[PDB]
RNA sequence: GGGGAACUUGAGUGCAGAAGAGGAGAGUGGAAUUCCACGUGUAGCGGUGAAAUGCGUAGAGAUGUGGAGGAACACCAGUGGCGAAGGCGACUCUCUGGUCUGUAACUGACGCUGAGGAGCGAAAGCGUGGGGAGCGAACAGGAUUAGAUACCCUGGUAGUCCACGCCGUAAACGAUGAGUGCUAAGUGUUAGGGGGUUUCCGCCCCUUAGUGCUGCAGCUAACGCAUUAAGCACUCCGCCUGGGGAGUACGGUCGCAAGACUGAAACUCAAAGGAAUUGACGGGGGCCCGCACAAGCGGUGGAGCAUGUGGUUUAAUUCGAAG
């Protein structure tokens, strides 16, 4: 039920910073849907997009 | 010749279980096919322990003990194989769910009702 | 619908040695009484002579060799008719050996009924009987079959 | 109505922002499937209600490496978002469209609709050159069956995919044409804005534009609809006049073709329909009972005989009875 991306007032993902993502993450390799992480919805879709550039450039697997 | 995996397919029509080498050579294997349950009698759990304890007693004529399995496709041998490897007196460490589940792969086969 | 169940024929309460208590009731399943009875002791009393000891006690030893414990019964589910092994409650398991026993005991085919039924006590003390035979088939079956539940 | 002078709300231009699977082009990544080479590995795999056809001792299936290839982008994902509609989900870049909020910095009615006309337009199909992993009409075999050109199994061609043209149709649906204004409320949700709190974390109250669900008034034959009207009104377009015959015939107009659009009549019927009610039925669902079935026992039909009935025959085999 709280937002961690307007809790602290963060902006823009830098999707160079990882440890958030890696906590974004399920540990098999999925996305964590808003069901688990309760995010404001307009930020969701910059995560997803985030993670998938991620997993385009190697730092997050798809498998795990 | 102390370690490897099992390999255990859980089909809607049979049961496979494989023994191997860890870097994936084969010593023994079974079904139901090969124990002699033939039709869809291939399925149900009982053929499952059987196949699974044989392959394990299969097993030993090389000599591992410690072992981590691999649980491959739905169906009732997926836990019913697995506590009989347990059973069987052979160290199981643990299971792995790995499923051949794709991101699309190829379209199925036909809806199979009409 | 419901399940009932009720004591028949069964002797005087104190002191039931089983001896006694097929001496004086029990078993029975023949018809009526008399042509029944006094046959069945003439049956129980071949055997005395034949193997000089307690009656009663080979007579218990050859329902115990009669004793099963898997009777299977089938099902409507799949085209295939399969068929599922179940336990035998015990009451169902003495009814139902002690049927054997008697059919196979007038079906054995001798030339009169005291020896047939004296002849079937010893082939089911020993296991040389019918009955013994059919105990081994169905549960020789029931192993077979019993992968389904 | 015509002409002349106004004005800014309608419609717009600027300025500041926001969101989007909007579109065209190019490149890139991963999971699987298939196929091939090899290592290990024995005797089955696979398949269904049973099964069988197939594939396997010429080493299959299983299993691990290493390639080849084409396909669609798991999770994200939401009665979410975008687009006029068909439709659009992996990522990156180029180009390009559109929508909404504030703002009144400028024009001053430039607006609406739209016959013809023009352009887009799911899938299947057609033309030329590619590509072809899986899937898979046709077709083959094996099943099922009284029969089975099908449902079922194993294969499998065209196509599905790309480039460029053509066809121009669908249950192309919200079975609701477009624009404008008015009319009780409640509750989510998207993208914005404002005020009090603090300009934080997030609280409250407004606020436009959507997007769902409820629900007044009103309306409807009823179902129901109800600020995203099927209410109240106005404008403009398209369409209907009983069911068949029939979207057929003729004739034009397109199309490479399949066909598409335009579209009668003769004859014939007295109905066809929509919504709802009560029943019945269901190889629909939820509970329950009955020697209904199970668990057993004894029987019938196998034999002779008695009796009734049918059929046949007789002069008549007296009539009535029929799951």
């Amino acid at each position: 039920k709280v937002c961690y991306f307007t809790s602290n007032g963060i902006t823009h993902i830098d999707y160079k910073d990882v440890d958030l993502l890696k906590k974004f993450v399920s540990e098999r390799g999925k996305i964590l849907p808003r069901r688990v992480t309760g995010t404001n919805a307009k930020y969701q879709r910059k995560l997803t997009a985030a993670i998938k550039r991620a997993r385009q450039m190697a730092l997050l697997p798809y498998v795990s | 010749i102390e370690s490897g995996i099992a390999h255990i397919r859980s089909t809607f029509n049979n049961t496979i279980v494989t023994i191997t080498d860890t870097h994936g050579n084969a010593i023994s294997w079974s079904s139901a096919g090969a124990l002699g349950f033939r039709g869809s009698r291939k399925s149900t759990p009982f053929a499952a322990q059987m196949a699974a304890e044989t392959a394990a007693k299969g097993s030993i004529e090389h000599g591992l003990k410690t072992l981590e399995v691999t649980v491959k496709g739905p169906g009732s041998g997926r836990e019913a194989a697995i506590r009989a490897l347990q059973a069987a007196g052979l160290e199981v460490t643990a299971i792995r769910d790995v499923t051949p589940v794709p991101h699309n792969g190829c379209r199925p086969p036909k809806r199979r009702r009409v | 619908k419901g399940p009932v169940a009720k004591r028949d024929v069964l002797p005087d309460p104190i002191y039931n040695s089983k001896l006694v208590s097929r001496l004086i009731n029990k078993m029975m399943i023949d018809g009526k009484k008399g042509k029944s009875q006094t046959i069945l002791y003439k049956s129980f009393d071949i055997i005395k002579e034949r193997t000089g000891n307690d009656a009663m006690e080979v007579f218990e030893q050859a329902l115990k060799n009669i004793m099963p414990v898997l009777e299977v019964k089938a099902r409507r589910v799949g085209g295939a008719n399969y068929q599922v092994p179940v336990e035998v409650r015990p009451e169902r398991r003495t009814t139902l050996g002690l049927r054997w026993l008697v059919n196979y005991a007038r079906l054995r085919g001798e030339k009169t009924m005291e020896e047939r039924l004296a002849n079937e006590i010893l082939d089911a003390a020993n296991n040389t009987g019918a009955a013994v035979k059919k105990r081994e088939d169905t549960h020789k079956m029931a192993e077979a079959n019993k992968a389904f539940a």
